[PDB]
Parts: structure tokens; C-alpha cells; sequence
């Protein structure tokens, strides 16, 4: 539920 | 059935139920065959969300723990809650790293997917390191670094500078240097080089990759602004 | 397992947007059996709002997909069982809240406001249950939703001023139940107008009332068209 | 994390 360092 | 697990993952994605999405892509992986591009991307998107939520919750709670210094009982309650969240974090990371070690890295038969998975390994090791203690932390930072470096070398040889995986790798490795090893210089130079090389070979940026590459290039150039200010 | 500590956890969980933890904490606070403070009541309500709201929202998506896959029968079936997974969760959440409501919150309610708040909540969770209930089950549950809102409505008319946000919130959700669940636009519209009407009589005195009054109007616009 | 008719 959260786009994350990528 | 592989078809079925993949459909479920897609439904779960539509329903914004990322734990379910991850579980079925986990099952798809443990069947032991090399993932297609679609499956790999599903898997990664699922765990991106799973891990991302926890990383977000961690930061909020860590921030509260900080700001409550002086109110020692409030801070303790934050501290314990942060450790709860950390326990979930570790488990998720350990799940993905095991998947990577046992299935995804062994079965990667093209350079692109090798780099994708080594990058993913660097990522989850980074997340682990972010919440590890003392002597355990040093070792995990090093595992992050080795997985990114190996990725970085393969990508330099096998992929155009405009390739979204190679760019995404440059972004996250630069972030590792900055946030984990406290090297703004090294972070900034990696980010600068990847950005400049993509621009210089902009002619190679394909139609299908245009959106992802440019978003990453944006994240690179923003990071670079923040760091050198 | 201390009330002060459960409440602070609930607040931390809320900040962290971990609503399941937020609910479980407030569940435990309820299960110690003393009447909830206004603060604790609101935390509990917010928490389960979020928990149940996630599943309702998911169900609508998967349900829409099931409908749009008619003809592609194996794919529809995949959506159907996944919908059932989400329904099971939804029933569990509703049963949890309704049990809390029955054993603790309704019996412990010592003032009109809080009795109304909790009866409304009972109508709410019965409503949500009814939306994923089957055949003869659904009929009974819709009736229980209606009884709880009606009790709430009757106490609120007798014991709260027409502006109170809990009294207005009840009118909003009860009239929604009439529109959406019982398919009675006339009854829905009537209930919403009466409540808006009775509130306006005393807006001169006092906020969050206005916001609910606005929602009443909004529903009315939707339903007529 | 969603809120509903309540």
C-alpha cells in the first residue's frame, strides 16, 4: 500500500 | 495452477490487497520454474507494496519515538510498536531474499532478469540493514552492496543506459551510497553518470520503456539536486 | 494490558495507518468492560470504519470484475471465490463489532448520546453484513439493521437536539439504508428532509452539523435524479 | 485503509 525505494 | 495464481495476483492487485497478491506470486515462485516478465513484475509490485507499507509505518513511528524524548513512557510505547513493525519487516525481507536465493537468481537465464533480481536482492538487504542491530548491520550492508555492484557490472555490459532496469539500479544503488553509507559524493556521481549517459543515448530509449525510464531519470535528477545543495 | 497503554497504541497505530492493530487495541479496551470515554469510543469507531471500509471497497472492485467477466466463465469463477474470501473477512469484522456492541457497548451506555451512537453503529454493521448475506439470512439481517437504526432514531428524537452530529449522522445513514438496502426512495428522502428541517430550526445557536446537513442534501440530489 | 458509510 506504498510505493517504496525502487 | 500457475495460470490461476497469476489471475488471483491480478485480482488482488485490483482490490489493493497486496498481502494476497504477494502470497500467490510467492506460490508461483516456489513451483520452481523461471518467471515470465509479467510474473516477475507482478511479484515485485506485490512485495514493493507489502514492504513499502511497513517502511512507511516504521518512519512515522520512529519519528514519534524521536519527538517524545523527555516523555519516557510515551517513547517506550512507540519503541515497542516500532519493534513490532520491524519484526514484520525482517520477515518480509527474509521471505523475498529466500525466494531470490532459492528460485529467482538461480533460474535467471538472461542478463536483464539477472540484473533485475540482483537489484531486488540489494533492495531487500538494504531494507533489512535499515532495521538491523550492531554487528549484524555491517554484514547486511555489505550484502546489499555486493548484490548492487554485481548487478551494476552486468548492466554496464549488457544493457543500454536508457534501459529502465539499469536506470532503476543506478537510482537505488546511489540511494544506498547516500542513505546507508553516508557518501553523498559517491551517491551523486553514480546518479549523475547514469542520468548523463541516458541523455547522451536518448536515441536508444524505446517506446515501451519511455514512461518508466523518464520517471527514474526524474528521480535521479531530483536526488542529485537535493544532495549537491 | 493496561487501558492507558492500549489507547496510546491505538493512536500510534492510527498514525502508522495500521487499522487492524488500531481495532484490536480498541477491542481489548472494550473487553475490559468499563464504559468507553468519548475519546475511546471515537478511536474504536474510526479503527473499525477503516478495517471494514477496506473490505467493502475491495469487494466492490472484485464484484464489478465478476459481473464484467460473464461469458468468460473460468475467470468469472476466480473472481467469485476471491469475492467470497473478502466476504468471509467482512462477516468476521461485522460479527466482531456486533458482539462488542451486544456484550459491552450497548449495555454500558449510560447517556442518550452514546446509546444512539452505538445503536447507529449496530445498524451500520448489520447493514454491511446484509450486503453480503444470502437469501433468508439477508431478510433477517436487514430487519435487525432496521430495528437498530429505528431504536436510535427514536431515542435521538426524544433526547438530543436536532443539530447534534450524532443525531444527523444517524439520519444520513438511516436514509441511505432506506434508499440502498430497502429500495425505498420516498422513505429515504422524507427522512433526510425532516432531519435537515428540524436542524435548521436551531442552527441559529451553536460546524460538523453543517457538513452532515450538506451530505443529506447531496444524497437527495443523487436520489431524485 | 478505506472509510465507508458510517
Amino acid at each position: 500500500l506504498k510505493n517504496i525505494r525502487h | 495452477d500457475k495460470n490461476e495464481l497469476v489471475q488471483k495476483a491480478k485480482l488482488a492487485e485490483q482490490a489493493e490487497r497486496y498481502d494476497d497478491m504477494a502470497a500467490c506470486m510467492k506460490s508461483v515462485t516456489e513451483q520452481g520454474a523461471e518467471l515470465s516478465n509479467e510474473e516477475r513484475n507482478l511479484l515485485s509490485v506485490a512485495y514493493k507494496n507489502v514492504v513499502g507499507a511497513r517502511r512507511s509505518s516504521w518512519r512515522v513511528v520512529s519519528s514519534i519515538e524521536q519527538k517524545t524524548e523527555g516523555a519516557e513512557k510515551k517513547q517506550q510505547m512507540a519503541r515497542e510498536y516500532r519493534e513490532k513493525i520491524e519484526t514484520e519487516l525482517r520477515d518480509i525481507c527474509n521471505d523475498v531474499l529466500s525466494l531470490l536465493e532459492k528460485f529467482l537468481i538461480p533460474n535467471a537465464s538472461q542478463a536483464e532478469s539477472k540484473v533485475f533480481y540482483l537489484k531486488m536482492k540489494g533492495d531487500y538487504y538494504r531494507y533489512l540493514a535499515e532495521v538491523a542491530a550492531g554487528d549484524d548491520k555491517k554484514g547486511i550492508v555489505d550484502q546489499s552492496q555486493q548484490a548492487y555492484q554485481e548487478a551494476f557490472e552486468i548492466s554496464k555490459k549488457e544493457m543500454q543506459p536508457t534501459h529502465p532496469i539499469r536506470l532503476g539500479l543506478a537510482l537505488n544503488f546511489s540511494v544506498f551510497y547516500y542513505e546507508i553509507l553516508n557518501s553523498p559524493e559517491k551517491a551523486c556521481s553514480l546518479a549523475k553518470t547514469a542520468f548523463d549517459e541516458a541523455i547522451a543515448e536518448l536515441d536508444t530509449l524505446s517506446e515501451e520503456s519511455y514512461k518508466d525510464s523518464t520517471l527514474i531519470m526524474q528521480l535521479l535528477r531530483d536526488n542529485l539536486t537535493l544532495w549537491t545543495s
